[PDB]
């Protein structure tokens, strides 16, 4: 159904993050700043800086191309 | 004759009796006739009038005893002797008569045993006492327990007796103190759920000289490195035993084939010369092991770029792939390197792991917290045999029983233990009186220093 897609990052990440975007129409309309927060949780900081607790982090963040990056 | 009868039988106390103590008199320092009471627990001389054990029982109105060495109960105020049913059961603590049966119906034993003092436990699965520094002491002793073939040897004290010592013979004591101690834990019925090696690591302090001194932390590998080999020392007096009953368990033959002078200073053709001498070559250097040493790959010293402070974990196949003629590691030393290939010719039923974790660098000693994934139910090794040797053996397959695992800095350690209770699958941690059943996976996780198995 998405070929180019799926390669970029993997057919996982794909799924979760056309299905939370309600479709492939749908995420098409989406600015990449606003595909950045795709499932984007709002975790609650416990009692720590917000660095810490990834912020603004959604699944690409998640993906298995970027993890394989140092953190900075 | 009043001597069966009593009336002070439930003045006893049972749980205050702690037989681990050295059995010599309190009062007067001997050993002979060393008479314990029952009301308080203290040592004496022995029965007789004006005796300390006499007077003892006429001062504190101590009245029934008790015999270390006939076993025989008394009464020291009036002195007659006492036999009671109920009684009989602490005779059974300190001197605990195991049964061929019992050995037979132990490995199939499941049910947790019973202590006065209300402590539950099972048998073997014992908390030895840490009276000072005897965490590797401790560590050791357990994990040679729960080995059948060292098991059935000793809960029987009609076992040691019948070797010959010669008149030199200055460590028999070890062993019968290593039967005694292990049927004090290997007992069903106890009073404490614990025991205290507190007569044990004085014959290893006796038989060790100053060495292996309770004052400081010993070493886990160098110890049993002795241990065994006084054990397979005393048993066989001015008498070659070249297999004995720990020999034929641990022992396995070894092929070395050892290359020198590799050494760099040497130019391209004096060396291809030199390996053209026939001089220097591969040679025949089969020997016997009591244990096979582990080397492990350095620290990665630095912080992977990816995941900070990455933890090294390596196979243990990795490891194992030192025995085999593929590799070959140079055991330099002094002037000239010794490279050295490795074999397996004859595997022990139950095979010894130590690992080389503390080693001293040019400086200072350090330890390599390099953690291993291991697993405990299935290997295999027999690619590391020669065929002419391989179809001797049917069984090449080892399931992990004991493990060893240490704590901190080498001046500061504080080792643990991993027990496997057979029959069963559960695995137990004892530190010093620790008791938990742990899952399969923390074996993993945890650095292991010396791994004991079992060829089945």
């Amino acid at each position: 159904i998405a070929p180019n897609l799926s390669i970029i990052i993997g057919a996982s990440t794909a799924a979760k993050i056309m299905g939370v975007a309600g479709g492939l129409t749908n995420l098409s309309k989406m600015p990449a700043c606003n595909i950045m927060l795709l499932g984007a949780q709002r975790k609650t900081l416990s009692g720590f800086s917000s660095t810490s607790v990834l912020p603004h982090t959604g699944y690409i963040y998640h993906s298995d191309i970027v993890q394989s990056l140092p953190p900075d | 004759r009043r001597s069966r009868h009593c009336p002070y039988l439930d003045t006893i106390n049972r749980s205050v009796l702690d037989f681990d103590f050295e059995k010599l008199c309190s009062i007067s320092l001997s050993h002979i006739n060393a008479y314990a009471c029952l009301v308080c627990g203290k040592y004496f001389q022995g029965r007789g009038l004006k005796s300390h054990a006499y007077i003892h029982s006429v001062q504190f109105s101590h009245h029934v005893f008790l015999n270390l060495h006939t076993l025989k109960f008394y009464c020291l105020p009036d002195n007659y002797e006492i036999i009671d049913s109920s009684l009989e059961d602490i005779t059974y603590v300190l001197k605990p008569t195991f049964t061929k049966q019992q050995i037979a119906n132990l490995d199939k034993q499941a049910k947790l045993s019973r202590a006065y003092d209300g402590t539950t436990y099972l048998p073997g699965i014992v908390g030895l006492n840490n009276i000072k520094a005897n965490d590797y002491a401790n560590a050791v002793l357990q994990a040679l327990s729960n080995v059948p073939p060292l098991r059935n040897y000793f809960l029987e004290e009609d076992n040691y007796k019948n070797i010959k010592r010669p008149p030199g013979d200055i460590m028999f004591l070890l062993v019968q103190r290593f039967g005694e101690l292990m049927r004090k834990l290997w007992n069903p019925r106890n009073f404490k759920a614990h025991v205290s090696p507190h007569e044990m690591l004085q014959a290893v302090v006796l038989c060790s000289k100053k060495t292996f001194q309770i004052t400081k932390q010993g070493d886990g590998v160098d110890f049993l490195s002795w241990f065994l080999n006084a054990l397979h020392s005393a048993l066989g007096g001015t008498k070659k035993k070249k297999k004995t009953i720990v020999t034929d368990v641990f022992q396995g033959s070894m092929r070395i084939f050892t290359k020198k002078l590799p050494h760099p200073d040497l130019p391209a053709e004096e060396k291809e010369q030199l390996l053209h001498n026939d001089e220097y070559q591969e040679t025949m250097v089969e020997s016997t092991f009591m244990y096979l040493t582990l080397d492990l790959p350095t620290a990665p010293l630095y912080k992977d770029e990816k995941e900070q402070l990455i933890i090294p974990q390596v196979p243990l196949f990795n490891i194992l792939a030192k025995f085999n003629g593929i590799t070959e590691k140079e055991y330099k030393t002094y002037k000239e390197n010794f490279l050295k290939r490795f074999q397996l010719t004859k595997l022990p039923p139950y095979l010894i792991f130590c690992i080389k974790r503390f080693t001293k660098n040019n400086f200072f000693v350090e330890k390599n917290p390099t953690i291993v994934n291991f697993p405990i139910t299935n290997v295999d090794l027999r690619e590391y045999l020669s065929e002419e040797v391989q179809a001797v053996h049917k069984n090449t397959t080892y399931d992990l029983i004991a493990n060893i695992v240490h704590d901190g800095k080498p001046s500061e350690g504080s080792y643990r233990i991993h027990v496997l209770h057979h029959g069963t699958g559960k695995w137990y941690e004892l530190q010093d009186l620790q008791v938990t059943d742990i899952l399969p996976q923390m074996i993993t996780l945890s650095e292991a220093y010396i791994q004991i198995w079992k060829r089945r």
